[PDB]
RNA sequence: UGCCUGGCGGCCGUAGCGCGGUGGUCCCACCUGACCCCAUGCCGAACUCAGAAGUGAAACGCCGUAGCGCCGAUGGUAGUGUGGGGUCUCCCCAUGCGAGAGUAGGGAACUGCCAGGCAA
RNA sequence: UCCUCCUAAAGAGUAACGGAGGAGCACGAAGGUUGGCUAAUCCUGGUCGGACAUCAGGAGGUUAGUGCAAUGGCAUAAGCCAGCUUGACUGCGAGCGUGACGGCGCGAGCAGGUGCGAAAGCAGGUCAUAGUGAUCCGGUGGUUCUGAAUGGAAGGGCCAUC
RNA sequence: CGACUUACCAACCCGAUGCAAACUGCGAAUACCGGAGAAUGUUAUCACGGGAGACACACGGCGGGUGCUAACGUCCGUC
């Protein structure tokens, strides 16, 4: 009784760490927040985070639950 | 599928209208929310109809 | 007849059985019977060779059982075509790799327990050896 | 605890400040010597504090921590900033009701030129 | 203290029957008698 | 709030040379009291709920509020949220007031009575009881109220544990029988 | 410049827990009252206002202690890219990369800005 | 047909009559904002009350909860409570993700007019991921856009919707 | 109403030993994305236009599902 299944929704990094992003770009498609969104970086509705500036996009661990940040710098 | 499919008619002479949904068997009584009409450009009362 | 209880899933995957022993040391007893062959053992294997060394030492010591089958298998019915969905489980497996332990004892002299073992590598199908617990 | 609950409390604002990017004005309140701070974006360096704690402050007032005290220093950190030269700030309010105190420490700083 | 919700707390003077007399606030109304108190009694 | 003056006027002393204290706050004093009645009889007849409140407002000096259950359990058939319970917590001043007709008016009235136990302790310093009847209280009229529903008490302290809470008690005038 | 104290950060368990000691000149906390401001799905509990008597008990800060958490080599082992070999449902050789766990050990923090008291 | 996990070989994708489960909704609030709050499970004392109702204290730190299966996420809470509300708004939209295509998804910002807050600010539905059906034909309301000699009308077009 | 023993059943925990595609307090090698640089390659790259064919694949190595770790079996990934 089984066969089911659902079609996959292609998520995941689409920008990596040190290469330049266009202002609005999605930088990470997920479902939760794997990645919260540090300096620059907006997040959507669905979790997305995008550049809400232009520049380099950069991964750090910040706070006390060394939790993963998305940040952008002017460069 | 019981909720069912509603009309919001601005309390202004323009036709605009909004559509929405409710369900009938909990909450029978009209709806009576404060939208913004474009046609006027305003903030107005729309009233439940068919 | 050893098996598990409310196991999560019914059937997995027949994966593989590359690696190498983690539990390689006498941890109970005195002596085991270690493994130097790679395979699997089926539940009904590990009774009979259970029972044979009972029987061997006649109820004197102790022994420990250093696996557990944890594993379905399947099996489809005689003239069944391919397909047609995964088969039923038929019995549970113990997979074993080089270096396992496969039963200790304890409570019984160097010179029975060899005999005993014996008799129950004799009712294995992977080769083994006997094995003394080390000093650290 | 009192404090684990303020900081709770005041958690979110400082956060939204941070990532704003803007100048905050911070205080702190107790039962005695209300205190304010300015505080860069970066969160790193004060820009001027004022309180009722010092004596050049603490010479007028009959007594440290009531509304007057909080006038005083909430006047006092206006003219402060405004010869700093900083005008726009954000209000913090730590954690601390916005009813009494605080607000009329922040009623002074707003009708003194700090407008937010 | 909450307005109007609570029930009246008005001051009443009671007395027993071994001859103590003590004022205490509480709902009990009007008047009361009793008959023991905190001493006076075979506790 | 006469007890109050009488507790600090040589109760703290009392307190004082028996523990021999560094400080004078190290010796307990009683912060807060709760009242608890756990009718449960709810899903039967709702309707009582509401006089149920009532003699714990005679009781009482303040309105009680009505407690909903914690969690939903199959053996009980109750539903998560639903009211089950009212209780009252008094401290400040009222509950000096309280205390008297507690220790002067209503145990001396207990039906039966044989004397206050001594080992209703939690362990910390927590002293904890219950009643079997209403008209223990001089608030109830015996033509009013028709139920033998009881209620339980329950005082709190700073104590840091039962040596002291049981020797504060006793400089209470407790029976501990 | 130093012992201190409060606030805002950097950094985030070598930074966190447990046990013992230590602090009231200021600051901090507890604490008195609350008619008024304010609040309790009841309570000055919590929040808020008017105060400073008393206190360092609790909490908080600092010191000591490894009793835990935590960090952690070197070596070896597992795995593995590429090219070869075997008694090929698994392994070995040459070369490159190289864990996890564990062991010796480390460890009971460091640091920037502002404000206040004492000694300087 | 759609959703979640595994198979799937640490980017994405990836088959089988392979192994497990769900959906064809719900909600004018369960939405927006402001303010406040922080579980499960155990130990001790206490009337009915009892292992399991409610009260008090202690260990615990999220094993709780999150309208619905699963995965990811959630203390700044996305979890729980209350006040005021309709941003579940209109016209757009830089720039991206995803598809053979039809299409689907995210989105700063601008104009108009609103809600919450002292304010900075947040709000273009709901913690996210299922709750859905192209075109044709026809119905309803608005709009001189058109309206085959002219003025109208019928019928079409455009917009909203069935 | 105090209270006690046990040749006997046993929860939660502690010490040691294992197992897991649908477990992760850890975590490679490769692969993939971006940037800089030299050499090399008949622009090997991308965009647009004209014309196609093809959409029955097979075996071998490696990582797997299925089958009996059977099949010159069957179904995927990569060469």
């Amino acid at each position: 009784r089984n066969g089911r299944d659902s079609e996959a929704k292609r998520l995941g990094v689409k920008r990596f760490g040190g290469e330049s992003v266009l202002a609005g770009s999605i930088i990470v498609r997920q479902r939760g927040t794997k990645f919260h969104a540090g300096a620059n970086v907006g997040c959507g509705r669905d979790h997305t985070l995008f550049a809400k500036a232009d520049g380099k996009v950069k991964f750090e661990v910040k706070g006390p639950k060394n939790r993963k940040f998305i940040s952008i710098e002017a460069e | 599928g019981i909720r069912e499919k509603i009309k919001l008619v601005s309390s202004a002479g323009t036709g605009h209208f909004y559509t929405t949904t409710k369900n009938k068997r909990t909450k029978p009584e009209k709806l009576e929310l404060k939208k913004f009409d474009p046609v006027v450009r305003q903030h107005v009362i729309y009233k439940e109809a068919k | 007849m050893l098996q598990p209880k409310r196991t999560k899933f019914r059937k997995m995957h027949k994966g593989r059985n590359r690696g190498l022993a983690q539990g390689t040391d006498v941890s109970f007893g005195s002596f085991g019977l270690k493994a130097v062959g790679r395979g699997r053992l089926t539940a009904r294997q590990i009774e009979a060779a259970r029972r044979a060394m009972t029987r061997a030492v006649k109820r004197q010591g102790k022994i420990w059982i250093r696996v557990f089958p944890d594993k379905p298998i399947t099996e489809k019915p005689l003239a069944v075509r391919m397909g047609k969905g995964k088969g039923n489980v038929e019995y549970w497996v113990a997979l074993i790799q080089p270096g396992k332990v496969l039963y200790e004892m304890d409570g019984v002299p160097e010179e029975l327990a060899r005999e005993a073992f014996k008799l129950a590598a004799a009712k294995l199908p992977i080769k083994t050896t006997f094995v003394t617990k080390t000093v650290m | 605890d009192k404090k684990s609950a303020r900081i709770r409390r005041a958690t979110r604002a400082r956060r939204k400040l941070q990532e704003l990017g803007a100048t905050r004005l911070v205080v702190h309140r107790t039962p005695r010597h209300i205190y304010a701070q300015v505080i860069a974006p970066n969160g790193s360096e004060v820009l001027v504090a004022a309180s009722t704690v010092e004596k050049a402050i603490a010479e007028q007032l009959k007594y440290t921590g009531n509304k007057d005290a909080a006038a005083a220093v909430g006047k006092a950190v206006a003219e402060r900033a405004l010869e700093k030269g900083i005008k726009d700030v954000s209000f913090d309010r730590s954690g601390f009701q916005y009813h009494g105190r605080v607000q009329a420490l922040a009623d002074a700083a707003r009708e003194a030129g700090l407008q937010f | 203290m909450k307005k109007d919700i609570h029930p009246k707390y008005e001051e009443i003077t009671a007395s027993c029957s071994c001859g103590n007399v003590m004022k205490i606030r509480s709902t009990v109304g009007h008047d009361l008698n009793l008959d023991v108190c905190s001493k006076c009694h075979p506790f | 709030a006469k007890l109050h003056d009488y507790y600090k006027d040589e109760v703290v002393k009392k307190l004082m040379t028996e523990f021999n204290y560094n400080s004078v706050m190290q010796v307990p004093r009683v912060e807060k009291i709760t009242l608890n009645m756990g009718v449960g009889e709810a899903i039967a007849d709702k309707k009582l709920l509401d006089n149920a409140a009532a003699d714990l407002a005679a009781i009482s000096g303040q309105k009680p509020l009505i407690t909903k259950a914690r969690k939903s359990v199959a053996g009980f058939k109750i539903r998560q949220g639903y009211p089950i319970g009212c209780k009252v917590t008094l401290r400040g001043e009222r509950m000096w007031e309280f205390f008297e007709r507690l220790i002067t008016i209503a145990v001396p009235r207990i039906r039966d009575f044989r004397g206050l136990s001594a080992k209703s302790f939690d362990g910390r310093g927590n002293y904890s009881m219950g009643v079997r009847e209403q008209i223990i209280f001089p608030e109830i009229d015996y033509d009013k109220v028709d139920r033998v529903r009881g209620l339980d008490i329950t005082i709190t302290t700073t104590a840091k544990s039962d040596e002291e809470g049981r020797a504060l008690l006793a400089a209470f005038d407790f029976p501990f029988r």
